[PDB]
This record gives structure tokens, C-alpha cells and sequence, in this order.
RNA sequence: AGAACGAAAGUCGGAGGUUCGAAGACGAUCAGAUACCGUCGUAGUUCCGACCAUAAACGAUGCCGACUGGCGAUGCGGCGGCGUUAUUCCCAUGACCCGCCGGGCAGCUUCCGGGAAACCAAAGUCUUUGGGUUCCGGGGGGAGUAUGGUUGCAAAGCUGAAAC
RNA sequence: UUACGGCGGU
């Protein structure tokens, strides 16, 4: 009998979208600053948006929500572009092929033009996974 | 309409399995139509166990196995729920349902 | 069992251009269907074709330029006459700008407007528009 | 899928499909030649054989008929010919 | 890229041999045997890359040839090629789709989510196959990138390189961004540039700030 | 009425009048 | 169209498709015109100019627009040639 | 499918005359009992004579009584 | 046209007769039970010989020929391959592993195309209509009836209308 | 375990 409708958890995610900063881990300064910046039309749903804007202040403080507010966004902008190594996951100039691929690239006029010391197959033929329902 | 590619049957190249008999009803069926149900049901049940090895003359004794091969008619089948009705797009796999043993 | 092989080689043809192809392989060849290409490779529905010649009864490749809409056979080889070829016309035609019933005379295989233009009826053969 | 030039076709794709259906028709079979150990003879056996080969100067078994390729029965020489 | 200039250039060879980018699934697909060069002993699909390059180098004169750079729609749903296709679109100036693809973003006028693009290229084709069979209606040419499992239903420009590891698929990415930014001005063909290629790839989870600040005694303080 | 127990009630039925006509020949 | 006075009575002349030679239709809204756009001979760069071509609806969706497109750049000059 | 040879004129002619058999409107216009069967033989009209005013009940749906004679 | 084979029930004769069991008797169940259910049981189910010739005799889809997508397999031959395993301490042949070839039973996918759609790789290649040929359909009833012929010991089979 | 019917036209 608890489970909150549509219009208190939409008009709480606009809230915390777009007043962040300005609110807390406490209900009852939550309360007071969507009473001040939101125009709530009664005293029930007021405290019963401002319930849910504190379940979220723990709820994204914890990690990233469906959260398009700006600190926990701008914080992912030094993961997608920060971690630039500076040592190559590619460049490691020590790279095994296999017998049938470096005859690919012979073809390719790359044989003796590349480093590429070779790993043998190990000679079974024993991949397609056997068959039926045990 | 056709319901079913097959005709609920599977033979192919032939013209007549073998007629079989239900289990709890004593129907004639064909082999192919029959809804089997192989049970490898242990003869103790598990909740007398602690009752048998405490009475038993040894300390580790492997207890036998009662391997009952049920073989139902279809009109018996769904009487007694072991094939369940099944939508008309989801009919149409043949793997069984999984384990579910724990 | 091949009743016909003119029209066992036109149903190849046909199905491989609606499939979209660019070649065939026509496995029986014949005298009357390499008289019957000819006479829509000049007209140009066909290219280039090459008779791959055995010491049995040969195979075809026939190079398709994609301009080609039905290439079909009329199997009995119903006898038209001059008087009866234009109601052979208006029945298995598009229309009266293009298209060809495609028939053996004395003097050839030939179109509808070749065996008219010189006179002569004869046992028609196929048709392709 | 459309514009397989099948006019020119690999020796690889013509060498993997029925002794007929091919662009010209020819047989996978060949002649060889066999040469017994301790004989001067060459024999010219066909190499899908039928019949129980028997030569003339050490007349024994030569090689063995069976379902495809007919099978030499001691280890004796074996060479391709044309 | 018949020509010279655009020739392989064996030094990125060694990119392609450490990311893997020419090993395939052990079914392959009926119209990718051109592609392919030959199955291996462990059942793997190996892949010509040569052939690779020279669709590499054809479906970037596809995004070149595009005069609006913020209309070539770039799209990526599975998790590896999400941070590729986003910087995809920041360094070559093309436009990201993320995440989900919700359902008419191309066929729909209506909505705010409307996007009418010129030009598609996409990460997988099977597994982001709702704006393939999307796009075909708005008369729209397609670009995947895929491996030898996929099919190439709508898909014109189909790069036969990886799409299964995080690797090989930031890679492509790259390899495509710095080739269509080099036949525009913007690389003069000599010295190679000066973004990494390890830019593209797939994140870490959630160990990333414990192990570099543990190699990080000597900067931060 | 089903169609092979409509069979039977005419088959029956065509053993009766077979057999009158039999009687007053 | 030409008619016999030598004059075009036709609304427009359509587009055909470069692989299969078939006409897009008015409403065969599947069928794609993309650019293909060639770079100068000496160092690589695009010219201003470009190619055009034509994959009707029905070899799109039949799935070879790949090999389409290869068949005819490898005509223009472009790919391998080998 | 049907036989479509040129010369098998006896076979498609001989199978139409027959199965033509098989509708109305041959057979009741081309047999004769058809026409030795109806009252008036074959006639538009026909006299006769007053025998019995009777009346008969409409259809289920409807309810009256059709006022008919008995000719 | 003419023939051969033809499930089950059925018919005739000789063996057999365990179980099962139409008919039948009985006990229940019900308003009634000539039914379901239970106990019993004849003919029959079994074999030999002669008949009968029909079934939802069904893939409800004639037979023959070609052409038109992909894929995973399977059954039988044939060919070729790394390796594992058998008396084998070497071999040839087997068991498995990876392919290809023909034939078959099918399956899975697909805007090949078709369809009234269900669905179909055939039921596709059809108003862009013609590969050969056999059988057969023409609103629902009457009616697979009446009648003539013919077969069968019989039951019945085959052919087969009309008035209305 | 037993559970059978529902006047016609609208
Ligand atoms: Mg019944
Ligand atoms: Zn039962």
C-alpha cells in the first residue's frame, strides 16, 4: 500500500535533475526546499514527492543512477576519455601467431618484414560441442 | 486446419509403430504418440533415509534405484498435468523444460 | 523423360532472371534453341552465349543483361497461318510496341514481323517480351 | 552469389563435385601401374578393379576388389600413369 | 584504395595481429566467403586482411563523400563498441546513438528523438539489427562491420573484421575514424596520429581507480 | 446423427426393403 | 518516351538498379543511391568528385548488396585487381 | 493438369461432353425427364380446373396464410 | 480395357483355446441405465486352407522431368584428411574425430515466390496464364438412394440416377 | 461420486 505513483516519481526525478546541489540526506530540508522552489498544490504530496527525493539522495550517492545530473556525469568524461595509457595494449612488439595465418600474410609480402614468432596448434580437432541432451 | 506440423506423431517413412498401452488409463496408443516419462525415482524416500542407514547393517551402503518407465495417452497426460497447454507460438520447441533439482 | 527440352531451357532462363542472376547453365543444348537465342540476342534481351561443346549433347552459359521480362514456351506447337498470327498476337503480348512470338517456318526460326515481312506462317515456337 | 562466373570455375570447386554436373564431364578414376616386389613385369590395372588380379610370371593375388577403389594386397609399387 | 598512398602500410598490421580483428566464429555465413581465407584446426574462420582493408578503405569513401559531417548516424547497442561509437562521432563529427535504439527514431516524424540521416554505419549485424531493418525505409545506405557469423541482410559496405572482442572492435573504430579523417585534411599522411587506439576500447570495472593510484605514489602527492 | 451410424440405420434399412420385394415377387 | 513525332511524352525517366538492371519504382522505398567518392593519384585525398550507384530494393533486402558493390568498384578501378 | 498435345482433340472433346453432365442447367434442359416431369410440359401456361381452396402457412419468420388454389 | 497385392472386423472348414472379450447373465451408479464402472463369459482374437476388397487405406496433397535460398544434422554407400583407440609388441581392417560426393527420412530459418488465409522450399516457377500424361470435382439436400447389370456362400463390393 | 432440459418472432 506503500508503492508511489506516477506523477510523485516523475515530478521527484525532475527535481533532483535540476536542483541537485541544493539538497541532502535529510527529509525534513528536502522538504522545505521543494516547498520553496516547487509549486506543490497540497501538504500530503509535497512530503510524500520530498519522501522520494531522499530515497534517491542515497540511491545515487552510491553510484550512477539514471542520473543526468551534472557531477556524476562529468565525472564519467575521466573514464571514457581519461585513461589514456601510456604504454600500448597494442604495441607490445611480442605478438604469437599461428602456421596457417602467417601463410595469410605471405601473400601479403609481410613475411619477413614482421617479427611474429609462432604458436603451434594444439592438434585434436576437438571443438563442435557434442550433441543432444546429454 | 492442420494444428500441428507433425500429426502429433513422429514417424516419418513409415505407415505403422507398434501399438502400446496406457498406464493408468489401459488406452492403446502408438509408440510414437505416447507421452514417455522414464523415472529413475530412488525407493526410499529421502525423507526416510536417516531411518534406513541407522537400522542397516553397515555404514555406507548405496541404496537401490526403482526405475519405472511411465508411458502415457495424451487424454491421460493432461488429466494428470504432466504436459501442460502451451500457446499457439510457443508450441513450437522440442527441448524439454530444464532440470530444477535443488 | 524431357518432353520438350526448348521449353526446359526458357523455364531456366526465366527463373534465373527474375532471381536476379547474370548466368546459366542450359545442361542439354540443342540446334533449335541456340536458333531460338539467336533470335533474341539480336534483338537484344540476351549476351553473349557460349556453346560448351562435348562429344554428347552439350551444355549452354548464357549471359544475362538483366533486360528481360518473361522468356516463356507455347508447347504444343500449335500451327499459326498469316491470317491467324495477329489473334496469336494480342493474346500472349504485353502490347503491340515490343515483344516477339518467336516461330519456325520454312525459311527460319523468326519473329512475328519476320515471318510477315516475308510472307510466311509456320509452327510457333515461344515468345519473350 | 549472383555473378559466379561459371563458365571459368576453380580447379578446386571443379575437382569437389560428381564425376557428371561438372562444366565438362570426365571420370575420377585412373590407370596404375603396379609392380610386385620380386617380378619384371609391369601390370596396368585399373584402380576401381572388379576381378581378382592374377599376373602371369609370379601369378598371386595383385589386389583385392571391393565397394570403390579396388585395394593392393601386399605392399607393392604404385605410380599414376599418364 | 587502388593506389599507393593507400596501400596497407605494415607497421598497422601489428595492430590488427594484437587485437585479434582476423579470427572468426567457427560457423561462418554463406555470402562471407569471399572474405574469409581458410578454417583453422581449432574450427576458427580466419580472415583475408586484405580484404578487410580494401572494404575499410571503401566505406570510408562512403562517410567522405557525405558533405553534412553531423549526418553520417552512428550507431552501436551492445556494450563493447559503446565507448568507441561515442568518440567516433567526437573526432570525426558524426552524430551517436547509444545504448538502446528506440524503435523509429528514423521512421517516426513526430517525436523529438527524429534524426533523418543520410548515412549508417552500424557495430554488429545481428545483434543491432532494429535500425538495419529500420533504415532500409527511409531508403538509407548501410555500413556494418562484421564477423563471419552475421548475416548481411541490409548491409551494403559489410567490413569483415570482429565484432565480438573488445579489442578488435575499438580497433575498427579506429581504424575507420583516422582513415576518413585522413582522406580529409585533417592528417597528412605521414606521421601517424597522435590518438592511441587503446582510446576506443571497452572499460574496466570497478578496480580502475584502486591499481593506478597503487603505481600513483609519486604524481598526485 | 452421426455419419456411421446414418450408414448403419440405411443399411439396415436396405436389408428391409430387399427383402420385401423378395416376399411379393 | 519518344513517340513517333520525336518528342519525349513521359513524366520522368527512372533510375534502374546498377546491379540487377531493374527499375526503381516510385515507391520502392528500400532502394539506396549512395556516393563512392575517389581521391587524387598522388597523395590520397578526395577531389571534390565522386560515383554514383544504384541498389534497387529487392537485391538489398535479397542480402548482396555487398557483393554488388564490390563487383562494380572493383570495375571502377578500385580494390585489388587482383 | 489436362492433356494438352496437338492430335488429343478426340480426348479434350469426349471429356467436355461428359462432364457437362455435372451441372444443372445441361441436365435438366438435356435428358428429358426434366421435361416430361414438370406440369406444364414444357409450357408457360397451361389450363385446368378449380379443385380446392386452400391455405397455407408462411415461412418461420413470417406468420400468415398464403391464400392457394388446388389446379 | 484387363490383372497382383491389400490393416481390422467379417464368412466357410480343420487345429487350438492362455489372456483379452462384441452378444449375454449379474452387481453397482442414476429419475431411468438397454451406457460409462465392477465380476463373469459366448462368438472372436492364434495357426492352416479358401474367400471378402474396404478404412481418417492420410503427408486428407497422382506419377515422371527440370529449375529456383541458406544452415545444422542424420541413415546408407564412395572418396580424402590431423590426430586418439583396438590382438596392434608395427601393419591392414574396425571405433571416434574433420571434410567432400550421390541417394533417402526429416528438421530449422528466409519477403524465392505463391495463397482466402492458416501455412508451403513446395501447395514456388500462373491474367508476365501452355514440360508430358492418368484419375476426378461443379450450391446444400434427396443419396452413394431407387433401378438395371455384375461379383460374393453371406455380409455386401463396383457402376449409379431422377422426381422432389 | 451425481450435475438433465430452457416455446416462436424481435
Ligand atoms: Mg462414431
Ligand atoms: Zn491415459
Amino acid at each position: 500500500g506503500r508503492v508511489r505513483t506516477k506523477t510523485v516519481k516523475k515530478a521527484a526525478r525532475v527535481i533532483i535533475e535540476k536542483y541537485y546541489t541544493r539538497l541532502g540526506n535529510d527529509f525534513h530540508t528536502n522538504k522545505r526546499v521543494c516547498e520553496e522552489i516547487a509549486i506543490i498544490p497540497s501538504k500530503k504530496l509535497r512530503n510524500k514527492i520530498a519522501g522520494y527525493v531522499t530515497h534517491l539522495m542515497k540511491r545515487i550517492q552510491r553510484g550512477p543512477v539514471r542520473g543526468i545530473s551534472i557531477k556524476l556525469q562529468e565525472e564519467e568524461r575521466e573514464r571514457r576519455d581519461n585513461y589514456v595509457p601510456e604504454v600500448s595494449a597494442l604495441d607490445q612488439e611480442i605478438i604469437e601467431v599461428d602456421p596457417d595465418t602467417k601463410e595469410m600474410l605471405k601473400l601479403l609480402d609481410f613475411g619477413s618484414l614482421s617479427n611474429l614468432q609462432v604458436t603451434q596448434p594444439t592438434v585434436g580437432m576437438n571443438f563442435k560441442t557434442p550433441r543432444g541432451p546429454v | 486446419t492442420k494444428k500441428r506440423r507433425n500429426n502429433g506423431r513422429a514417424k516419418k517413412g513409415r505407415g505403422h509403430v507398434q501399438p502400446i498401452r496406457c498406464t493408468n488409463c489401459a488406452r492403446c496408443v502408438p509408440k510414437d504418440k505416447a507421452i514417455k516419462k522414464f523415472v529413475i525415482r530412488n525407493i526410499v524416500e529421502a525423507a526416510a533415509v536417516r531411518d534406513i542407514s541407522e537400522a542397516s547393517v553397515f555404514d555406507a551402503y548405496v541404496l537401490p534405484k526403482l526405475y519405472v518407465k511411465l508411458h502415457y495417452c495424451v487424454s491421460c497426460a493432461i488429466h494428470s498435468k504432466v504436459v501442460r497447454n502451451r500457446s499457439r507460438e510457443a508450441r513450437k520447441d522440442r527441448t524439454p523444460p530444464p532440470r530444477f533439482r535443488p | 523423360v524431357r518432353m520438350n527440352v526448348l521449353a526446359d531451357a526458357l523455364k531456366s532462363i526465366n527463373n534465373a532472371e527474375k532471381r536476379g542472376k547474370r548466368q546459366v547453365l542450359i545442361r542439354p543444348c540443342s540446334k533449335v534453341i541456340v536458333r531460338f537465342l539467336t533470335v533474341m540476342m539480336k534483338h537484344g534481351y540476351i549476351g553473349e552465349f557460349e556453346i560448351i561443346d562435348d562429344h554428347r549433347a552439350g551444355k549452354i552459359v548464357v549471359n544475362l543483361t538483366g533486360r528481360l521480362n518473361k522468356c516463356g514456351v507455347i508447347s504444343p506447337r500449335f500451327d499459326v497461318q498469316l491470317k491467324d498470327l495477329e489473334k496469336w498476337q494480342n493474346n500472349l503480348l504485353p502490347s503491340r510496341q515490343f515483344g516477339f512470338i518467336v516461330l519456325t517456318t520454312s525459311a527460319g526460326i523468326m519473329d512475328h514481323e519476320e515471318a510477315r515481312r516475308k510472307h510466311t506462317g509456320g509452327k510457333i515456337l515461344g515468345f519473350f517480351f | 552469389p549472383l555473378a559466379k562466373d561459371l563458365l571459368h570455375p576453380s580447379p578446386e570447386e571443379e575437382k569437389r563435385k560428381h564425376k557428371k554436373k561438372r562444366l565438362v564431364q570426365s571420370p575420377n578414376s585412373y590407370f596404375m601401374d603396379v609392380k610386385c616386389p620380386g617380378c619384371y613385369k609391369i601390370t596396368t590395372v585399373f584402380s576401381h578393379a572388379q576381378t581378382v588380379v592374377l599376373c602371369v610370371g609370379c601369378s598371386t593375388v595383385l589386389c583385392q576388389p571391393t565397394g570403390g577403389k579396388a585395394r593392393l594386397t601386399e605392399g607393392c609399387s604404385f605410380r599414376r600413369k599418364q | 584504395g587502388a593506389l599507393d598512398v593507400l596501400q596497407m602500410k605494415e607497421e598497422d598490421v601489428l595492430k590488427f595481429l594484437a587485437a585479434g580483428t582476423h579470427l572468426g566464429g567457427t560457423n561462418l555465413d554463406f555470402q562471407m566467403e569471399q572474405y574469409i581465407y581458410k578454417r583453422k584446426s581449432d574450427g576458427i574462420y580466419i580472415i583475408n586482411l586484405k580484404r578487410t582493408w580494401e572494404k575499410l578503405l571503401l566505406a570510408a569513401r562512403a562517410i567522405v563523400a557525405i558533405e553534412n559531417p553531423a549526418d553520417v548516424s552512428v550507431i552501436s547497442s551492445r556494450n563493447t563498441g559503446q565507448r568507441a561509437v561515442l568518440k567516433f562521432a567526437a573526432a570525426t563529427g558524426a552524430t551517436p546513438i547509444a545504448g538502446r535504439f528506440t524503435p523509429g527514431t528514423f521512421t517516426n516524424q513526430i517525436q523529438a528523438a527524429f534524426r533523418e540521416p543520410r548515412l549508417l554505419v552500424v557495430t554488429d549485424p545481428r545483434a543491432d539489427h532494429q535500425p538495419l531493418t529500420e533504415a532500409s525505409y527511409v531508403n538509407l545506405p548501410t555500413i556494418a562491420l562484421c564477423n563471419t557469423d552475421s548475416p548481411l541482410r541490409y548491409v551494403d559496405i559489410a567490413i569483415p573484421c570482429n565484432n565480438k572482442g573488445a579489442h578488435s572492435v575499438g580497433l575498427m573504430w579506429w581504424m575507420l575514424a583516422r582513415e576518413v579523417l585522413r582522406m580529409r585534411g585533417t592528417i597528412s599522411r605521414e606521421h601517424p596520429w597522435e590518438v592511441m587506439p587503446d582510446l576506443y576500447f571497452y572499460r574496466d570495472p570497478e578496480e580502475i581507480e584502486k591499481e593506478e593510484q597503487a603505481a600513483a605514489e609519486k604524481a598526485v602527492t | 446423427m452421426r455419419a456411421k451410424w446414418r450408414k448403419k440405420r440405411m443399411r439396415r434399412l436396405k436389408r428391409k426393403r430387399r427383402k420385401m420385394r423378395q416376399r411379393s415377387k | 518516351m519518344q513517340n513517333d513525332a520525336g518528342e519525349f511524352v513521359d513524366l520522368y525517366v527512372p533510375r534502374k538498379c546498377s546491379a540487377s538492371n531493374r527499375i526503381i519504382g516510385a515507391k520502392d522505398h528500400a532502394s539506396i543511391q549512395m556516393n563512392v567518392a575517389e581521391v587524387d593519384k598522388v597523395t590520397g585525398r578526395f577531389n571534390g568528385q565522386f560515383k554514383t550507384y544504384a541498389i534497387c530494393g529487392a537485391i538489398r533486402r535479397m542480402g548482396e548488396s555487398d557483393d554488388s558493390i564490390l563487383r562494380l568498384a572493383k570495375a571502377d578501378g578500385i580494390v585489388s585487381k587482383n | 493438369g489436362k492433356c494438352r498435345g496437338l492430335r488429343t482433340a478426340r480426348k479434350l472433346r469426349s471429356h467436355r461432353r461428359d462432364q457437362k453432365w455435372h451441372d444443372k442447367q445441361y441436365k435438366k434442359a438435356h435428358l428429358g425427364t426434366a421435361l416430361k416431369a414438370n406440369p406444364f410440359g414444357g409450357a408457360s401456361h397451361a389450363k385446368g380446373i378449380v379443385l380446392e381452396k386452400v391455405g397455407v402457412e408462411a415461412k418461420q419468420p413470417n406468420s400468415a396464410i398464403r391464400k392457394c388454389v388446388r389446379v
